[PDB]
């Protein structure tokens, strides 16, 4: 059967300020059939409190998910989305980048 | 308000 | 001042893992106000917008009842299709369900849809007169000899004209400052040097609703189609959403360039130039 490759975004919901806190968001899209993996990082390790949407999909059938978790950004953590999918040969880390 | 009896398919 | 409602149902069956996973999800043009899910414990239609908890006990308990109901219609049609492909006992399937009703800005009626799918591929549709249907492929023509004797569509039809559209009025009315709102973009401009010659320009939506948004960049007036990064329009996480387009220009000819902004809260489309 179809098998779709996850599109993904990482970025914050608010305009990144040091110190100040956010939400990190990680939306994973387009992809069929609906089993996925996604992990927040900070710091190259799993964040642990990290919540999702209701799955839900598009006019042509694809999936998306929101992975989302509250966070204080500062000048020098380092965060990233990690996927693991069937149509996926490693697990995908997308680095977070604030003009992005 | 969902539809109510839904038929099988 | 146009508006919708959809519903939508997934199951992913689960087999040597017990019941197959249902989970269903309803919403007000991009605003979701309720779902259920199989595998939490409540076994409840929830409220997942603020102005949904007004309803009392006799809706919750009506909409509990109801989609219960649709979640067994589904662990049928698993086997049922399951027994037309040759599909195994064994691998996993999916079955996709979306139905609703668009209204205009009168909030009168507008349209119905009643679309169902089988791993991806589209399978059995409702025909735009709510009369008829699409079938995908031979396999669905029989599903289409069976609904077509038991009036399913007539039925499926009344509720789609008539129950649907006034539901969805109730609910526009009720979340007054949530729905009937429309939030333009707050936009702006970022410029990042790729060399000392090579500059990328992003032009940003930030903070809209509904959704729908175009963004497109101009090059002395001709389109930047073939040389535009766009990305899929993105949730915030707080009921709005965002979206960029980027070019990459030579330097000192960033003034060139322009970005075209579109959106339904905006009385004139924007157009954004670099200083």
């Amino acid at each position: 059967m179809i098998q779709r490759t996850p599109k993904i975004q990482v970025y914050s919901r608010h305009p990144a300020e040091n110190g100040k806190s956010n939400f990190l968001n990680c939306y994973v899209s387009g992809f069929h059939p609906s089993d996925i993996e996604v992990d927040l990082l900070k710091n190259g390790e799993r964040i642990e409190k990290v919540e999702h949407s209701d799955l839900s999909f598009s006019k042509d059938w694809s999936f998306y998910l929101l992975y989302y978790t509250e966070f204080t950004p500062t000048e020098k953590d380092e965060y990233a989305c990690r996927v693991n999918h069937v149509t996926l040969s490693q697990p995908k880390i997308v680095k977070w980048d604030r003009d992005m | 308000s969902l539809f109510n009896t839904i038929a099988v398919l | 001042g146009s508006h919708s409602m959809r519903y939508f149902f997934t199951s992913v069956s689960r087999p040597g893992r017990g019941e197959p996973r249902f989970i269903a999800v309803g919403y007000v043009d991009d605003t979701q106000f309720v779902r259920f899910d199989s595998d939490a414990a409540s076994q409840r239609m929830e409220p997942r917008a603020p102005w949904i908890e007004q309803e009392g006990p006799e809706y919750w308990d009506g909409e509990t009842r109801k989609v219960k109901a649709h979640s067994q219609t589904h662990r049928v049609d698993l086997g049922t299709l399951r027994g037309y492909y040759n599909q195994s006992e064994a691998g996993s399937h999916t079955v996709q369900r979306m139905y609703g009703c668009d209204v205009g800005s009168d909030w009168r009626f507008l349209r119905g849809y009643h679309q169902y799918a089988y791993d991806g591929k589209d399978y059995i549709a409702l025909k735009e007169d709510l009369r008829s249907w699409t079938a995908a492929d031979m396999a669905a023509q029989t599903t289409k000899h069976k609904w077509e004797a038991a009036h399913v569509a007539e039925q499926l039809r009344a509720y789609l004209e008539g129950t649907c559209v006034e539901w969805l009025r109730r609910y526009l009315e009720n979340g007054k400052e949530t729905l009937q709102r429309t939030d333009a973009p707050k936009t702006h401009m970022t410029h990042h040097a790729v060399s000392d010659h090579e500059a990328t320009l992003r032009c940003w939506a930030l903070s809209f609703y509904p959704a729908e948004i175009t963004l497109t960049w101009q090059r002395d007036g001709e389109d930047q189609t073939q040389d535009t990064e766009l990305v899929e329009t993105r949730p915030a996480g707080d009921g709005t959403f965002q979206k960029w387009a980027a070019v990459v220009v030579p330097s000192g000819q960033e003034q060139r360039y322009t970005c075209h902004v579109q959106h339904e809260g905006l009385p004139k489309p924007l157009t954004l130039r670099w200083e």
